[PDB]
Order: structure tokens, then C-alpha cells, then sequence
């Protein structure tokens, strides 16, 4: 059985710590769900 | 249950102790997630039960107690920030510029941030505070991490 507990609000916060690159990525979607890569 | 809007845990005690399988989002009375992280599964709040409303295991999300409310879109410009809610962890927000999947049917959003599967169900959110998708279905890059898309529901 699973269960839910609240973690916060949903807010867009000033100052965040921002990281990540933004890569563009050739991808296919199989009929399960799972992404993957198309070279 | 609580039924406030905001961003909630998801956790089973089916394994050792208390464990996180993933995260969601409470919207006008309305629980979302990802497919994978409930499989369709009831969930319990308090004493409360939350039943599986509408699902779809190909766009990886599912909705309880009413149809997907969350029906805001990336802008394809503008930063966003993941509000990871890792297990064992405070929700914390990470800001980053999402890239792009490129897909026979189009291009989605997608985020560069590597956390632990529990984080599967995260919202997205744009500078007015609106859920564009949720985070934990993608894909792990030639560097090993792993990269999700920004998944989004159509609100009918
Ligand atoms: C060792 N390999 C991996 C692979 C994926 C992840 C991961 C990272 C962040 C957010 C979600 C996931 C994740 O597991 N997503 C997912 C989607 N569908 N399924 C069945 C699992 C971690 N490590």
C-alpha cells in the first residue's frame, strides 16, 4: 500500500542554485513508455 | 486525506523500512504522478484513499480522484525550475535552461538534472509558478546521467 506526505508549496523561488546544460537530443518513444537515444 | 494543493511524497513500506518510489502534485483536488512510479495502484492519505481517475502507461502519467488538471506549457525560451523533492531530502528548486528531444511527432522540453529515481514525479515550473510537466521519464546520455523530459498531461 503506498501513501502520500505533503514536501511543500509549488512557488517559483528568486536566487535558486541554477545548473544543467540544455542538450538537444534525437530520441524515439516506444509504445511502453521508455525513451531512447537515435543516433 | 489532505487534499491542499502543493507537492507531496510518494512511499511504500512493501521493502525495507519506510521507502520513496516517487513524487506528485495536488491540483484543484486532483493527484498527479507518473505511471511508473504507482503503476496504476491506489495510494493512501491519512485514512483517506485516493482511486486511479485516468491513466496512460505511453505518456507515463496518471491522475486520482479527478482528469489531469496541469495544462501549462514550457515556452521553449525561458528558464524553468525543477522543485526536486529527493528521498530523505528537503524540497529544494534547481533552475536550468531545458534542451530539447527531438521525436518523429515533435519536440518535447527536457531537463539535465540527475537525482535518484524516488524523484520520478517532481513538477517543472515556469516564472508564474505553474506545473508545465513533471520530471523522471527520459533518457541516461553517452556521459551515464540521466536526462527527462518535460512530461505534460492534456486537460480535457
Ligand atoms: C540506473 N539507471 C537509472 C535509470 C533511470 C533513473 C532515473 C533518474 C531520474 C528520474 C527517474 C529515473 C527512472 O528510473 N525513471 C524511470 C522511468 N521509467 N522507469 C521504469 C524508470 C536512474 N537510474
Amino acid at each position: 500500500d503506498m501513501y502520500i506526505e505533503r514536501a511543500g508549496d509549488i512557488t517559483w523561488e528568486k536566487d535558486a542554485e541554477v545548473t544543467g546544460n540544455s542538450p538537444r537530443l534525437d530520441v524515439a518513444l516506444d509504445e511502453s513508455g521508455d525513451f531512447s537515444l537515435v543516433e | 486525506g489532505e487534499t491542499t494543493d502543493g507537492v507531496y511524497r510518494v512511499m511504500t513500506r512493501r521493502l525495507l523500512g519506510s521507502t520513496q518510489v516517487g513524487v506528485g502534485v495536488m491540483q484543484e483536488g486532483v493527484f498527479h504522478t507518473m505511471w511508473h512510479v504507482t503503476k496504476g495502484a491506489a495510494l493512501r492519505s491519512g485514512e483517506g484513499r485516493l482511486d486511479p481517475y485516468w491513466g496512460d502507461v505511453k505518456q507515463d502519467l496518471v491522475s486520482y480522484c479527478g482528469p489531469w488538471k496541469l495544462d501549462a506549457a514550457w515556452d521553449g525560451l525561458s528558464e524553468v525550475q525543477l522543485l526536486a523533492v529527493p528521498p530523505g531530502e528537503r524540497a529544494k528548486n534547481i533552475q536550468t535552461l531545458p534542451g530539447i528531444f527531438k521525436t518523429k511527432d515533435g519536440d518535447i522540453g527536457a531537463v539535465a538534472l540527475d537525482y535518484p529515481a524516488g524523484t520520478s514525479g517532481s513538477p517543472i515550473l515556469d516564472k508564474c509558478g505553474r506545473v508545465i510537466g513533471l520530471y523522471g521519464n527520459g533518457v541516461v546520455i553517452k556521459n551515464g546521467s540521466y536526462v527527462s523530459a518535460i512530461t505534460q498531461g492534456k486537460r480535457e
